[PDB]
């Protein structure tokens, strides 16, 4: 478990591991605004 | 002919897609076919 | 008369690599 | 001037029918070693102990094999991952009889065939080319550090290596799917489809091409004499070829770009193999194909087999049968 | 103390949300970066502050 | 100027997608076999035909899905949908396998159709047909396995059943009742397309490796318009570096875009005609001396013999339930077991 | 055994420097092209 | 519960394209 | 200006319409309890 | 503009973060932005696997990587590897996390606000690819970074507390190292060590006083050659050798990321020491170790004479010998005699296993130790079904240990590909046709003939 001064965060931290992932989806996004230039 | 961007599309599309397999994958732990 | 009949075909490739090679047909320019 | 520098000009000559290099002064004696031995091997070896247990195996031809039997049989299970050259049996006779020769070989092998993937680089940098030739040929090569080293490392046995034979080879595919179900597997999955689009994109990029040559011969003779070596025309149309290619399928599931093309066809089969080479590798670790035995299940609890399920049984008759006195205890953990 | 936490962090995360969109959007703008700046500074400065509150007073609640 | 040719105009207008006379065997053919097969691995059971699950609605996943064949009571029937069997009803006719004789024959023209759109379009712009020609391997290898095999034997049920997990299941069945790796007519088809993928790799490889600089970007795919008269690449440098590297070089371009295409059409070839073969039992499954030598010898053995001892194990443990019709029951006393395992 | 034992690992060490050696001897500048 | 972890998992990743759009509509340096 | 209906717009919504058919059907299957 | 198309910088959008490569501000604002990446995955991780945590489980039936790396430092594990408190995990989760946040803060500043040159900003931070001075002394800055984090491993073990033991009497247990070997012929005896069967190379290390000891020869080492290459420039032979380029610099680090990715590989499958088994699982020779021993207990306790039982293959049914003469295990698990792990060696002597000590003195905690191990052998599927390839679904397990190695087996040999890509790409950069063959000065129509 966590603490549990820090348990109603149990659904917030079951999602943060994946954030890396996503940076790199966002150059795909960010360079398909700009065209592939 | 082009009045919304096709990068807003493309990513709407794209985050459309990664949910409906999700959906497929998380399928292969609850119900049929989980061997539970 | 098998182990020979391998033997003498294992040889006679091994002996073609060495004129497909050496004495090949030279490719030339124009 | 001096012989040194003499020498180092006759290494990197450009103008030797064969390149040597210094990548080459390490591959020509390691593989001149491996294929001696190799080829005395497969002919008068006497049998060999492949997995320790007092129970020798037949595989060179004077012992009572042909060509599709015959192999060179890999080292003892008593010997596991331990080097064992021939100064460590107390003769030849010993040496023979506990499988020496396998290491010899495909470490003489290996050893060449990697500098035999850096002498591509090298002569492509004597050349003026781009060095990129080398990498496509680093996916086979990686296929054979897989077989040869990576899974008898994981497995803790070099008796559990591919054999150096044709039935042998079959032997090793049989029973890695007992133990690992490597059709299941994804990266065997993703090998199939280089090799076959692989053989696919081959058949097609040599058909189209030989569908447009522009005429330039008769009847009478072959079409080949209408290409000459080293001339500056393209022998073939390609905006022709695109034409055709684009109207069978759409037109922008062709390619109009040569460079763009061909890398297609070098990409495609590459990163594939590389997949199977790293599928091989990793199962080498225990971390085996999807398992989906007795996974569809009725609402009473009786199990509904699939396809998958009839995979198993036969995996289970290889499982029982391979290496029949090698075990005394009823797990195969390795 | 006993509720002083659950507030305190969760107006870190909501500090910590708006910036993540917040810090970038400013960072490419050119419409004013001297007025879009000291926001930055304020942020930034509560952000440690918030940080700083939320780790000492956690041992009073753990 | 009459209907025929007034249609035969509207065929071939060049539009996004090319129909032709061939496309009135193709489209509708091509649409039902992969329609069909669709239909059958989304809904369509075979519990009543193989005593398996083979629909995303049982609860199987991508790899499971499979559109089984028939029944082995069915033998070599058509299974049509107003034939005697299902005798008009949809519901019977998916819980008998009539989906299997459906997609392979729809299929089967598909291919057809296909095959002759590349000689329609190949005439129309004037090219050679060796695209054609090259399809016939795909082709034979389709109608030796799925059709000619299946008729050689019982019924249509020791047929392919369309699945990924059932294609796995169609080779290890080969390994254990036909040998199959033996064959040497399967050999050369390996050859044929390890050595496809080879040329595919190493042209490629060539190609991207001697090219000119023809532009002033370090990215050079830009440097190359399709309407250039001169080669891309060097056809000279790269001659030479495989002659130092390997031995020998391609020196003809004709020549070698040629051999890309015998390679792996005549590989194909082979590999259908010893399945051919297997239709009638007609295996390379033993060599005669080894087994009159292995049989008087207890000491005899060699990689060919412990391949049969595993090809012994896949029949007597698969069998039982790949073959259901048979009611094979074999007690645990029977089955072949090495020690412990 | 312990003779041929030495014989290998000098014909092996005679190899492996004229590897060493042969790169370190200029290699970049074996190039057609600018040599430095 | 489930959805806890689903409504965040959409805030987190509507941020990611939120940043592109308005600079998008402001003339950012993108 | 452009067509709207062609025979482009038939051949895309032969395998469109049934595939979001079946894309709906496959997703409510993720929910049968046995 | 500003290097940011192709027509202006050359390169496409698939390879444009090699727009870079003269760009030492916007460089420095991608390292760092990358820098903070893994650090927020380090704490990111850590609080995923402390809130799905249950300590009544060993960690290896719980799919944790880390906690394991904490837990064998010594923070938060008591006797026997059992877990005494949470909190050591969830302060190194936070502060890697929280630290997340200022890299990202300043990754973020350098690269599109920061000086996108700093050539012109500074003349300490700005470098030329080319300055074979200023790009020693940053490789020297560095080691003496790598250096100082040396030495904070051996910090830990002889003045914080310690490290987690394996090999400790009686059991288990956290040690503080009061004695790290320092022998060079001992330190330096691992590198030349045969990396085969019986020796391991480095590997083989099995005492925290070697560990210690060799991190700290470490430690020094990289001080002392940091210093060194910022007071010197690279000699004349070492100039003529080397290409001098900035992607250059990166193939001679991919390579070098591509050994030390094969060897973690063969560190966390075969070494139980700095991988402890009660944290990451038994390891592939130890589990099938662990079943000869477990059905000689079993059939012992029933009248068998294990000593003279002999196999059907004519080889001892339960123990035999190596090819030198060590009493070992029999089956296949012959080749793993080599194994050693403290819940066997009690029953090692002069000649190998002791027939007498095993008679008489197997205790029940190694009846457990070994039964546990066999039930947890590193074997199992993708999707995580534990057992052979044959076994059905039930025990959801696959060993840490299989994680931890096919991972970083994918990783290295993708680098060692990344290695031969830009390495070979530096050098026909450096010379110059790492665009295509000059046509009115193609090299190879100046040549001889072949024949
Ligand atoms: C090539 C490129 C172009 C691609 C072509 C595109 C494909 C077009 C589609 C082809 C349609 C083929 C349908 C074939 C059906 C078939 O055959 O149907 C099979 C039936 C025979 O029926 C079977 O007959 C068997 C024999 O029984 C007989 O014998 C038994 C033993 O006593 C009993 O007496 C029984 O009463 C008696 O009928 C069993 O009864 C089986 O149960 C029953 O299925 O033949 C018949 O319809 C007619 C058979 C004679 C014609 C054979 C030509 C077709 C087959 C060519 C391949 C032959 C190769 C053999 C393999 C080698
Ligand atoms: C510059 C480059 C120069 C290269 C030139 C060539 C130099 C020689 C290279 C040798 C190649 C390695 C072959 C043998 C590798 C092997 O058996 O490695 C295994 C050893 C592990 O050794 C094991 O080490 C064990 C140590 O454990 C012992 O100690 C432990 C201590 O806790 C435990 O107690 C354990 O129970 C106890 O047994 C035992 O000794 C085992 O018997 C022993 O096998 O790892 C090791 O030495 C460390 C890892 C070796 C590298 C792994 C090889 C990877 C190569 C992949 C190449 C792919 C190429 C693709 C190209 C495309
Ligand atoms: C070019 C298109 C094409 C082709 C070649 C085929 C081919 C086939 N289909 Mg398919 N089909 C198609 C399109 C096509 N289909 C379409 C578009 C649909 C959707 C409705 C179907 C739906 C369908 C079903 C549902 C089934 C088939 C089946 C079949 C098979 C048997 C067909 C048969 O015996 O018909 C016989 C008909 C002819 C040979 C036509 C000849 C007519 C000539 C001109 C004489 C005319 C007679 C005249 C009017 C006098 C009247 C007779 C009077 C005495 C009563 C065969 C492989 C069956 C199958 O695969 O079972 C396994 C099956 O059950 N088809
Ligand atoms: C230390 C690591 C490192 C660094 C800093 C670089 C840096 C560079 N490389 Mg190199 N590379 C590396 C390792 C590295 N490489 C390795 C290990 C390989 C072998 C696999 C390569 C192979 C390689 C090639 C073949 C090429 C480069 C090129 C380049 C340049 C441009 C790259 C770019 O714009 O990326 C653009 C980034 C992308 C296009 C994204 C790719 C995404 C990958 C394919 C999938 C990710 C896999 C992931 C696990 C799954 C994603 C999950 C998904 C579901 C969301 C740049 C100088 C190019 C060059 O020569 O420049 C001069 C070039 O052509 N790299
Ligand atoms: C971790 C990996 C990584 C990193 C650090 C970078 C970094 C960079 N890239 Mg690269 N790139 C990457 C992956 C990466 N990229 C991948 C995967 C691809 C292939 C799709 C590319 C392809 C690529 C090309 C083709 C080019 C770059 C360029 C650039 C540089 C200019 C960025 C810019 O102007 O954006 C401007 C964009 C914006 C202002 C929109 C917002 C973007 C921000 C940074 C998102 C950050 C959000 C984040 C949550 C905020 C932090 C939280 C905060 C609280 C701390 C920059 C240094 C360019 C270059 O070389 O510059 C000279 C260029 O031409 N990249
Ligand atoms: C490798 C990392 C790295 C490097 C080389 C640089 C380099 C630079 N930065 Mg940057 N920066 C970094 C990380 C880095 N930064 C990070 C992580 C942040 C987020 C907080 C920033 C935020 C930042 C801002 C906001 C600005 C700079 C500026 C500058 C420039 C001026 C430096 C100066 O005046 O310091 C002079 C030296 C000192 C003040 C001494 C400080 C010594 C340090 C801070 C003590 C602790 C260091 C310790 C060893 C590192 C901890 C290790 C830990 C990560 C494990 C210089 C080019 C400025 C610039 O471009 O000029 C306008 C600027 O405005 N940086
Ligand atoms: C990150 C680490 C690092 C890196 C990249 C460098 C990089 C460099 N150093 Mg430095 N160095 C370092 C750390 C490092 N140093 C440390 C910690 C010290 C202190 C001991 C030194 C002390 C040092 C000195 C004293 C000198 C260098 C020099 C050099 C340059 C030449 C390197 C060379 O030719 O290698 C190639 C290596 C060889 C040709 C040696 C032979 C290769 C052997 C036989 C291969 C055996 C490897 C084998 C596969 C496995 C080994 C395991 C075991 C058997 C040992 C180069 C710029 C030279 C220079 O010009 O700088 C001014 C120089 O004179 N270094
Ligand atoms: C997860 C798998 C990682 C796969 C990495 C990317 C695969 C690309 C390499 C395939 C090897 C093919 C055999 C050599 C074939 C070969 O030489 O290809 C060369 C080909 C053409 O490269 P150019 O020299 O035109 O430019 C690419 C770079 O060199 C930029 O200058 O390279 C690319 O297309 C790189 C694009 C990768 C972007 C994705
Ligand atoms: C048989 C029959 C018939 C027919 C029918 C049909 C024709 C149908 C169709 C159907 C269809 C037409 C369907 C479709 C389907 C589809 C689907 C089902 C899809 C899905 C997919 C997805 C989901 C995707 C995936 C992916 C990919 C592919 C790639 C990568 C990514 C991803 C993973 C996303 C009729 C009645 C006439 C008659 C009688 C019988
Ligand atoms: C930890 C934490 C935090 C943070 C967070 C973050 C940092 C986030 C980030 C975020 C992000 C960063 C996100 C991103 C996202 C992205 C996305 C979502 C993308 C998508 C993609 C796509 C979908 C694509 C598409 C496409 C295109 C566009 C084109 C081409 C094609 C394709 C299809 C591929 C906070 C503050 C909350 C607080 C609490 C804790
Ligand atoms: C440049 C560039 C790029 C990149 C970017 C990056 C790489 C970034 C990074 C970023 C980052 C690196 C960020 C970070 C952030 C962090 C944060 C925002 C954090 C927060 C945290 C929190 C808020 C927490 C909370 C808590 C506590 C305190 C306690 C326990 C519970 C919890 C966990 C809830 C890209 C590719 C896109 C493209 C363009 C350019
Ligand atoms: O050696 Mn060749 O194969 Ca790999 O598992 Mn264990 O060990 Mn033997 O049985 Mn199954
Ligand atoms: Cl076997
Ligand atoms: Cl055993
Ligand atoms: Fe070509």
């Amino acid at each position: 478990k966590l603490p549990e001064a820090y348990a109603i965060f149990d659904p917030l931290v079951d999602v943060l591991p994946v954030i890396p992932v996503l940076f790199l989806a966002l150059a795909f996004v960010w360079q398909a605004a700009v065209g592939f230039r | 002919g082009g009045r919304i961007p096709l990068w807003i599309v493309a990513t709407v599309a794209g985050m459309g897609v990664i949910v409906i397999v999700g959906l497929f994958f998380y399928g292969a732990y609850a119900g049929l076919g989980s061997s539970l | 008369m098998e182990t020979i009949t391998y033997v003498f075909i294992f040889a006679c490739i091994i002996a073609l690599f060495f004129f497909a090679i050496f004495f090949r047909e030279p490719p030339r320019i124009t | 001037a001096n012989l040194w520098e003499r020498f180092c000009n006759w290494v990197t000559s450009t103008d030797n029918r064969l390149y040597v290099g210094w990548f080459g002064v390490i591959m020509i004696p390691t593989l001149l070693a491996a294929t001696i031995c190799f080829v005395i091997a497969f002919i008068a070896a006497p049998p060999v102990d492949i997995d320790g247990i007092r129970e020798p195996v037949s595989g060179s031809l004077l012992y009572g094999n042909n060509i599709i039997t015959g192999a060179v049989v890999p080292s003892s299970n008593a010997i596991g991952l331990h080097f064992y050259p021939i100064w460590e049996a107390a003769s030849l006779d010993e040496w023979l009889y506990n499988g020496g020769p396998y290491q010899l070989i495909i470490f003489h092998f290996l050893l060449g065939a990697s500098c035999y993937m850096g002498r591509q680089w090298e002569l492509s940098y004597r050349l003026g080319m781009r060095p990129w030739i080398c990498v496509a040929y680093s996916a086979p090569l990686a296929s054979a550090f897989a077989v040869f080293l990576i899974y008898p490392i994981g497995q803790g046995s070099f008796s559990d290596g591919m054999p150096l034979g044709i039935s042998g080879t079959f032997n090793f595919m049989i029973v890695f799917q007992a133990e690992h179900n490597i059709l299941m597997h994804p990266f065997h999955q993703l090998g199939v489809a280089g090799v076959f689009g692989g053989a696919l994109f081959c058949a097609m990029h040599g058909s189209l091409v030989t569908s447009s040559l522009i005429r330039e011969t008769t009847e009478t003779e072959s079409a080949n004499y209408g290409y000459k070596f080293g001339q500056e025309e393209e022998t073939y149309n390609i905006v022709a070829a695109h034409g055709y290619f684009g109207r069978l399928i759409f037109q922008y599931a062709s390619f109009n770009n040569s460079r763009s093309l061909h890398f297609f066809l070098a990409a495609w089969p590459v990163v594939g193999v590389w997949f199977t080479a790293l599928g091989i590798s990793t199962m080498a670790f225990n971390l085996n194909g999807f398992n989906f035995n007795h996974s569809v299940i009725d609402a009473k609890g009786n199990v509904i087999n699939t396809w998958a399920d009839i995979i198993n049984r036969a995996n289970l008759g290889m499982e029982v049968m391979h290496e029949r006195n090698a075990h005394n205890f009823p797990l195969d953990l390795a | 103390m006993t509720i002083l936490f659950q507030l305190a962090l969760a107006a870190l995360v909501i500090l910590s949300f708006v910036m993540v969109i917040g810090v970038p959007v400013a960072y490419a703008s050119p419409q004013d970066w001297d007025r879009s700046k000291q926001l930055i500074f304020l942020g930034s400065g509560l952000w440690i502050a918030l940080v700083l509150v939320v780790g000492v007073l956690n041992f009073f609640v753990v | 100027r009459g209907w025929f040719d007034i249609l035969d105009d509207w065929l071939k207008r060049d539009r996004f997608v090319f129909v032709g006379w061939s496309g009135i065997l193709l489209f509708p053919c091509a649409y039902l076999a992969l329609g069909g097969w669709l239909t059958g691995t989304t809904f369509v059971t075979s519990w009543y035909t193989h005593g398996l699950a083979s629909s995303y609605l049982e609860g199987c996943n991508f790899l499971t899905v499979a559109v089984s064949t028939p029944a082995n009571s069915m033998g070599h029937s058509l299974l049509l949908l107003w034939g005697p069997e299902a005798q008009g009803d949809f519901t019977r006719w998916c819980q008998l396998g009539g989906l299997w004789t459906f997609i392979a024959l729809h299929g089967a023209f598909g291919l057809i159709g296909f095959m002759l759109r590349q000689f329609e379009i190949a005439r129309l712009v004037g090219v050679r047909p060796y695209n054609a020609i090259a399809f016939s391997a795909p082709i034979a290898v389709f109608v030796s396995v799925f059709l000619i095999y299946p008729l050689g034997q019982s019924s249509w049920f020791f047929a392919p059943s369309f699945g990924v997990a059932a294609i796995f299941r169609f080779l290890l069945f080969f390994q254990g009742f036909h040998n199959w790796t033996l064959n040497p007519f399967h050999m050369m088809g390996v050859a044929g397309v390890l050595g496809g993928a080879l040329l595919c790799a190493i042209h490629g490889a060539t190609v991207e490796n001697t090219l000119f600089q023809d532009g002033e970007g370090a990215s050079t795919f830009r440097a190359f318009n399709p309407t250039q008269a001169e080669e891309t690449y060097s056809m000279v440098t790269a001659n030479r570096f495989w002659s130092q590297i390997f031995g020998i070089a391609f020196s003809n371009k004709r020549w070698l875009h040629f051999f890309m295409l015998f390679v792996p059409v005549t590989g194909l070839w082979m590999s259908a005609i010893g399945v051919v073969g297997l239709a009638l039992n007609l295996r390379s499954y033993d060599f005669i001396s080894q087994e009159i030598r292995a049989a008087e010898d207890p000491e005899f053995e060699t990689f060919y013999t412990k391949n049969l001892l595993l090809n012994e194990g896949i029949r007597a443990w698969m069998a039982p339930q790949d073959q259901p019709h048979e009611n094979f029951v074999f007690p645990e006393e029977v089955l072949p077991r090495g020690n412990a395992l | 055994m312990e003779t041929l034992k030495i014989t290998v690992y000098i014909v092996v060490t005679f190899f492996v420097l004229l590897f060493v050696f042969g790169f370190l001897s200029g290699d970049p500048a074996r190039n057609p092209k600018r040599k430095d | 519960e489930v959805i806890a972890q689903l409504t965040m998992i959409a805030m987190i990743g509507i941020a990611g394209p939120m940043i592109i759009f308005l600079l998008a509509v402001r003339r950012g340096n993108l | 200006s452009y067509p709207i209906f062609t025979v482009r717009w038939v051949a895309v919504h032969t395998l469109a319409v049934p595939t979001i058919f079946f894309l709906g059907a496959i997703a409510a299957m993720q929910f049968i309890q046995r | 503009a500003t290097n940011r198309d192709q027509e202006s910088s050359g390169f496409a959008w698939w390879a444009g973060n090699a727009r870079l490569i003269n760009l030492s501000g916007k460089l420095l604002g991608a390292h760092v932005a990358h820098a903070g990446l893994i650090v927020f995955w380090a704490g990111a991780m850590t609080l995923f696997e402390l809130a799905h945590f249950i300590p009544e489980k060993p960690m290896y039936e719980q799919g944790l990587i880390l906690i394991p790396h904490i837990a064998t430092l010594g923070w938060g594990v008591g006797p026997g590897g059992e877990v005494v408190d949470t909190f050591p995990f969830f302060v190194v989760g936070v502060v890697h996390l929280i630290s997340s946040a200022v890299l990202g803060f300043g990754g973020v500043y350098h690269a599109i606000r920061g000086p996108e040159t700093l050539e012109e900003y500074s003349s300490f931070f700005g470098y030329d690819w080319k300055d074979k001075n200023k790009m020693t002394t940053i490789l020297g800055f560095h080691l003496i970074v790598l250096g100082i984090g040396a030495l904070l491993l051996v910090a830990k073990a002889m003045f914080f507390g310690g490290l987690y033991d394996t090999w400790a009497p009686g059991g288990g247990d956290v040690r503080v190292i009061t004695n790290p070997t320092l022998d060079p012929r001992v330190i330096f005896g691992y590198l030349l060590k045969s990396p085969f069967g019986g020796e391991g190379w480095i590997v083989s290390v099995n005492n925290l006083e070697d560990v210690v000891g060799g991190h700290i020869w470490i430690g020094l080492i990289c001080i002392a050659g940091g210093i060194w290459h910022i007071l010197t420039t690279p000699f004349g032979w070492a100039r003529r050798a080397f290409i001098w380029s900035g992607e250059a610099y990166l193939s001679y680090s991919l390579g070098a990321l591509s050994m030390m990715g094969f060897i973690a590989t063969c560190f966390v499958w075969f070494n139980n020491t700095v991988y402890p088994s009660e944290f990451y699982g038994p390891t592939g020779p130890e589990a099938s170790q662990a079943q000869a021993m477990t059905f000689l207990i079993r059939d012992q306790k029933l009248g068998a004479n294990v000593g003279s039982a002999q196999g059907p293959t004519g080889l001892g049914k339960y123990l035999m010998r190596s090819p030198t003469g060590e009493i070992i295990f029999g089956g296949e698990t012959m080749r793993f005699w080599d194994f050693r792990g403290p819940w066997l060696e009690p029953l090692r002597g002069p000649n190998g296993l002791d027939l007498n000590k095993i008679k008489n003195d197997i205790q029940p905690w190694q009846e457990r130790r070994a039964a546990e191990y066999m039930t947890h052998a590193p074997l199992g599927s993708l999707n995580s079904v534990g057992g052979v390839a044959t076994e059905i679904n039930s025990v959801n397990f696959v060993s840490p240990r299989s994680w931890l190695a096919t991972s970083h087996f994918v990783l290295a040999f993708f680098f060692l590909v990344g290695h031969l890509w830009h390495a070979g790409r530096a050098r026909a950069a450096a010379a110059g046709f790492e665009k295509g063959i000059d046509r009115e000065s193609e090299p190879v129509l100046s040549m001889p003939s072949l024949d």
